C-alpha cells in the first residue's frame, strides 16, 4: 500500500530489500532503487551476496533502468544528487536513505524536493532528527515526522536490554565497548581517513574507532541522558557484532535474576526483538537473526552486588535491516496523509 | 643531487620514500610529497604501516605543511590537479607519479607542464608513447632525451621478466600460460560494493578472486621476443602483501631436467641478476618473503619439468617492497644518466 | 563543430588552412594561430604566397591579435612553450602541430598540458609511443580514447604508402629499393653555411642534395608485412615543390607485364583509393602537378617491369599542397569519431 524507494543500494540497501522480500503481507513495496551503480551492479550484488549468500530468488536484469525480482520489477536509476531522482513523478511515500552522506536536515531533505514525501534514515540522525530504535520508542513516532532516524546498528541493540536494565535495577552510570565487525567505513589497505584509526589495514587489526550509540542511548531512552558512554573495537569480521555493557544499578541484585529479567521480556514485550541464548555460540552462529539483540546469558556477570555486565551478540546487518524494515513496516500503519 | 617529488603518498609511494630513506646515497633526493590529506595524515601513514611496521626514526611535523625525516625536511602539498603543483616553484627534477591514475601521455605529462623535468609511473602505461623499463632487463634501453615519461611495469610483469628472460635467452621460449596467486590490493572492495569489475566488487578479504591481468602480455615490452607467446590470469587471495607466479611454458630446446632449469637461475642470479634474481631452496611460504629486495625468487624445491619440452616455475615476489624498490633504482638510473 | 588550433603558421600550416578553407563544410573550425610574429606577418603571409599565389579572399587584421578570413576571425598568439598557451582557455579540440621541433611524446604531449584534447603531428614522430596513419592506407585502425597524438607520416611516405599497398596487395612484395628527386624544403641552406648535415649546408638552389630519409622504412608503420623490406636515399633539386618518388621493387607474384601493373593502380583508383590514388597518363612535368589534391601520382608511360620480378614505379606528389590535404582529412577523421 505504501510505494518505497531505496536510495544507496549498499549493504543496508541490499542487506533491506532482501530481509524484505521474506516478510508476509508487506505494506511496503519497493519501486525504485538509487544507486551509483548500473543495473549490472545491482542486479549481481543483489544476488551473490559474500555474507548472506546467493540469494534465493529469480533475479534477472529486466531492462536499461531496471531489474527483476521473482517478476516483480524495479527501476534503477543513479544521480549523485537526489534533487534530480524522480521522486515526485514516482509518487514516492517512503525513501530508505542508506548511503551514508544524507543523515542532516540539509542533505536528507533533498529527497522531500525530489517529489519524495518521507525520508528515513538508515543510521543516526546528525542534529535535530526524530530517532526512533523498534521496541525501544516507536510508539514516539507520528505521521507528522518528515525526515526520522532509525539509530545504529549498536544502539539498536544496546538500547532493547538497557531499557530492560533501568527500567528493573536502575542504571545509575555505565560504560560500553563494542567488538564490532568492521564495515564499508574502514580502509582495507593503510590509505588516508579522517579517522587515523578507521584509516588502518582493518583485517589485520581491532581497530578502536569511537560510536555514537553510547550518547545515542539517551536519545531514544531520555532517562539515561549522560549515564552511558563508550568507544568499539573493529575487529577483523565481515560481519555480526557484540557488546560489552556495564552498568551500576541502585537495587542491589545477582547473576541469573539479570537474565531472568531479560528472559521475560524476551518473551513478552520484546519478543521479536530481544532474545537470550545458553548454548555457547560464537559470532558466526548469529547471521541472519531476524531479533535485535541476543544476550549471551552464560557471560552475564554481577560484582559487589550492583556492578552489572552483560554481553550481548547482534548481526550488524541483517538484524539491523530488519529493524529498519519494521521501522517503515510502521510508517505504513498510522500513516493518514 | 637530484630533486624528487612523490605525487600519490599511498602504499607504493610510501614504499618509495622508505626505500629511498635507507639507501647507500641515492643521487635522489625527496623534497616534496602529494597527500592528499595534510602532514598529519601523510606523516602517521610514514610512520605507523600495517605491512612494514613502525617507521624507524625520528619523523615529525614541522610547519603546516612540512615534516621532517630525521632533521631532513619534506614540503608537502595537496591537489588533484597537477597542474596547480608547485613543480616548477621547487624545481622538481623527477616525479613518481604512484597514483593509478595519470597513466597516459596526456595524463602523466601534466607534471611537466607544472614545471616538471622527467616523469615515472608506477604502473603500466595506458598509451603506447611510453617506454616500459624493467630493471635487470633492459634498462640500458633508457638514456637522456628519449622520452620524459617511463612506467617502470607492473609487480608482477617485473617479477615475471626477469626470469622469464633467462629462460628464453637460455633454453628458448615457445610460449606458455601463468596464473599468479596475487595478494589483494587497494583496487579491491572491503566488502561486496559496486565496482566496475564484479570480481574486484567482492569482499578483498574473503574470496579466492579472478581478475584479467596484462602482466602477462606486457613482458613483450621488454622483451619483445615473446609478443604473443605468454598470457594468464590471477587469483586474489586473503593475504595482505607478498605474492606467487605460477609460469607454464613448454620450452624449444632439448627435454633438460628440473634441477637443471634451476642452475640456470642459480646462475644467472648471483651473475648478471645480481639483486634481481635469486633463488630460495628452503621451503618457506610467502610471510617469509616481506621486505625481499629481489624483484623475484624462485622457489627451488617447486620447479618441474613434465613432458621434457613442458616447464613449470613458481617465484616470490613483495608487490609493495620489491617492486618500490625498483622503482628507486629506475629512479636512480635516470639520474646517473643525467647531464 | 570542433575548435582547431594551429602551432606553426609555415608552409605546411599555412596550407593546412588555406586546404581548409575552401572545403565541403569541414567539422573542423580555426580558431588559433602560433605564428612567432604576430597578425602582421601571420597575415601577410597567408595572403600573399610564392607557391600558391595570392589567397582569394578578404584577410583582414582585426585586433591587435585577430586577423579574419571572411568575416571569420582567427585569434592569434605567439610563443615558442606551448605550455605557456591558452589551448585550455579558448577550449582547443586538436591541434595541428606543424613546427617540427615538437614530434616526440614528451613534447608534442606539451599541448595536452597546456589545455588540449588531441594533437596531431605534421611529421614523423621520434618516439615509438604515437600511432602512425596514412589517410588510403590505415585511417579505421584510428578510435578515440586510443592514443590523443597521432603522426600523419611523411610528405613523401604518405605518397609512398597508398601504391605501395596495391603493389603489395595485389602482386606481392618481395622487397626493393627506392629513391625521391625532392623539391628543396626550409631544413636546406639558401647558401653554403653550417648546418648538421653538410648536404643540407649546401645551396639549396643550385645542388642535386643526397640526404637520408626514412620514409622509407616508415612505409612499414602503416604496411607492417613490408617491415624491413623497403628502403632509400633522396635527391633534393633546385625545385620549390612538387616532388617524385621511384620505386624499384622486384615483386614475388608471376612476371606480370608493365601496363597491368598499371591496370591494378587504375582499378584500386577510381575504386578503394578513389581520392588518394591516381594515374596520369598524359606526359607531364612536376609544375603540372600544383595543387594536386592526390597523395601520389602514377605516370603510366614510366612504370616498367624489366625481368619478370622487377617492378619499377614512378608516382608525382605535391609535398606541400597534398600531405596538408591529408592532413585535413585525418583531421577530418578525428572529429568523424569523436563522442
Ligand atoms: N552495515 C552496518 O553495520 C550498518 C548498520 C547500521 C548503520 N549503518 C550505516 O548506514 C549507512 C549505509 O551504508 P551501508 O551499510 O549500506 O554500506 P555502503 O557504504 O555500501 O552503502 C552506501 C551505498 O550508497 C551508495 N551511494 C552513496 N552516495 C550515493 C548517492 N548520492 N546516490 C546514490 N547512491 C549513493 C554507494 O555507492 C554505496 O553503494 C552507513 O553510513 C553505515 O555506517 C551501517
Ligand atoms: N604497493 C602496491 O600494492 C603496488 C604494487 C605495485 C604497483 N602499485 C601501483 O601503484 C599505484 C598506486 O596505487 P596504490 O596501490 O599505492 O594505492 P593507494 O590508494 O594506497 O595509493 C594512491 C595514492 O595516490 C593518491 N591519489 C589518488 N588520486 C590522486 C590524484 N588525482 N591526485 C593526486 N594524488 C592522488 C591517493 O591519495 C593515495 O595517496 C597503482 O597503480 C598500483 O597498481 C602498487
Ligand atoms: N610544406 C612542406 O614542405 C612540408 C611537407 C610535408 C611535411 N612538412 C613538415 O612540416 C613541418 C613544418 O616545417 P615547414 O616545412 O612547414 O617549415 P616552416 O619553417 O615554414 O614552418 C615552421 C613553422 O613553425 C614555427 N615554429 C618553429 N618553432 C616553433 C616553436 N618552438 N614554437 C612555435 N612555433 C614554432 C615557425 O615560426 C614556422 O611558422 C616539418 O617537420 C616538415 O617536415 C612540410
Amino acid at each position: 500500500k505504501l510505494k518505497v524507494a531505496i536510495n544507496g543500494f549498499g549493504r543496508i540497501g541490499r542487506n533491506f530489500l532482501r530481509c524484505w522480500h521474506g516478510r508476509k503481507d508487506s505494506p511496503l513495496d519497493v519501486v525504485v532503487i538509487n544507486d551509483t551503480g548500473g543495473v549490472k551492479q545491482a542486479s549481481h550484488l543483489l544476488k551473490y551476496d559474500s555474507i548472506l549468500g546467493t540469494f534465493d530468488a529469480d533475479v534477472k536484469t529486466a531492462g536499461d533502468s531496471a531489474i527483476s525480482v521473482d517478476g516483480k520489477v524495479i527501476k534503477v536509476v543513479s544521480d549523485r544528487n537526489p534533487v534530480n531522482l524522480p521522486w515526485g513523478d514516482m509518487g514516492i511515500d517512503l525513501v530508505i536513505e542508506g548511503t551514508g552522506v544524507f543523515v542532516d536536515r540539509d542533505g536528507a531533505g533533498k529527497h522531500l524536493q525530489a517529489g519524495a514525501k518521507k525520508v528515513l534514515i538508515t543510521a543516526p540522525g546528525k542534529g535535530d532528527i526524530p530517532t526512533y530504535v523498534v521496541g525501544v520508542n516507536e510508539e514516539g513516532y507520528t505521521h507528522a515526522d518528515t525526515i526520522i532516524s532509525n539509530a545504529s546498528c549498536t544502539t539498536n541493540c544496546l538500547a532493547p536490554f538497557v531499557k530492560v536494565l533501568d527500567q528493573k535495577f536502575g542504571i545509575i552510570k555505565g560504560t560500553m565497548t563494542t567488538t564490532h565487525s568492521y564495515t564499508g567505513d574502514q580502509r582495507l589497505l593503510d590509505a588516508s581517513h579522517r579517522d587515523l584509526r578507521r584509516a588502518r589495514a582493518a583485517c589485520l587489526n581491532i581497530v578502536p574507532t569511537s560510536t555514537g550509540a553510547a550518547k545515542a542511548v539517551a536519545l531514544v531512552l531520555p532517562n539515561l541522558k549522560g549515564k552511558l558512554n563508550g568507544i568499539a573495537l573493529r575487529v577483523p569480521t565481515p560481519n555480526v557484532s557484540v557488546v560489552d555493557l556495564v552498568v551500576q544499578v541502585s537495587k542491589k541484585t545477582f547473576a541469573e535474576e539479570v537474565n531472568a529479567a531479560f528472559r521475560e521480556s524476551a518473551d513478552n514485550e520484546l519478543k521479536g526483538i530481544l532474545s537470550v541464548c545458553d548454548e555457547p555460540l560464537v559470532s558466526i552462529d548469529f547471521r541472519c537473526t531476524d531479533v535485535s539483540s541476543t544476550i549471551d546469558s552464560s557471560l552475564t556477570m554481577v560484582m559487589g552486588d550492583d556492578m552489572v555486565k552483560v554481553i550481548a551478540w547482534y548481526d550488524n546487518e541483517w538484524g539491523y535491516s530488519q529493524r529498519v524494515v519494521d521501522l517503515a513496516d510502521i510508517v505504513a500503519n498510522k500513516w493518514q496523509a | 643531487k637530484l630533486k624528487v617529488a612523490i605525487n600519490g603518498f599511498g602504499r607504493i609511494g610510501r614504499n618509495f620514500l622508505r626505500c629511498w630513506h635507507g639507501r647507500k646515497d641515492s643521487p635522489l633526493d625527496v623534497v616534496v610529497v602529494n597527500d592528499s590529506g595534510g602532514v598529519k595524515s601523510a606523516t602517521h601513514l610514514l610512520k605507523y604501516d600495517s605491512i612494514l611496521g613502525t617507521f624507524k626514526a625520528d619523523v615529525k611535523i614541522i610547519d603546516n605543511e612540512t615534516f621532517s625525516i630525521d632533521g631532513k625536511p619534506i614540503k608537502v602539498v595537496s591537489n588533484r590537479d597537477p597542474l596547480k603543483l608547485p613543480w616548477a616553484e621547487l624545481g622538481i627534477d623527477i616525479v613518481i607519479e604512484g597514483t593509478g591514475v595519470f597513466v597516459d601521455g596526456p595524463g602523466a605529462g601534466k607534471h611537466i607542464q607544472a614545471g616538471a623535468k622527467k616523469v615515472i609511473i608506477t604502473a603500466p602505461a595506458k598509451g603506447s608513447d611510453i617506454p616500459t623499463y624493467v630493471v635487470g632487463v633492459n634498462e640500458k634501453d633508457y638514456g637522456h632525451d628519449v622520452a620524459n615519461i617511463i612506467s617502470n611495469a607492473s609487480c608482477t610483469t617485473n617479477c615475471l621478466a626477469p626470469f622469464v628472460k633467462v629462460l628464453d635467452e637460455e633454453l628458448g621460449i615457445v610460449k606458455g600460460t601463468m596464473t599468479t596467486t596475487h595478494s589483494y590490493t587497494g583496487d579491491q572492495r572491503l566488502l561486496d560494493a559496486s565496482h566496475r569489475d564484479l570480481r574486484r566488487a567482492r569482499a578483498a578479504a574473503l574470496n579466492i578472486v579472478p581478475t584479467s591481468t596484462g602482466a602477462a602480455k606486457a613482458v613483450s615490452l621488454v622483451l619483445p621476443q615473446l609478443k604473443g607467446k605468454l598470457n594468464g590470469i590471477a587469483l586474489r587471495v586473503p593475504t595482505p602483501n607478498v605474492s606467487v607466479v605460477d609460469l607454464v611454458v613448454n620450452i624449444e630446446k632439448v627435454g633438460v631436467t628440473a634441477e637443471d632449469v634451476n642452475n640456470a637461475f642459480r646462475k644467472a642470479a648471483a651473475g648478471p641478476l645480481k639483486g634481481v634474481l635469486d633463488v630460495c631452496d628452503i621451503p618457506l611460504v610467502s610471510v617469509d618473503f616481506r621486505c625481499s629486495d629481489f624483484s623475484s625468487t624462485i622457489d627451488s624445491s617447486l620447479t618441474m619439468v613434465m613432458g621434457g619440452d613442458m616447464v613449470k616455475v613458481v617465484a616470490w615476489y613483495d608487490n609493495e617492497w620489491g617492486y618500490s624498490q625498483r622503482v628507486v633504482d629506475l629512479a636512480d638510473l635516470v639520474a646517473n644518466k643525467w647531464p
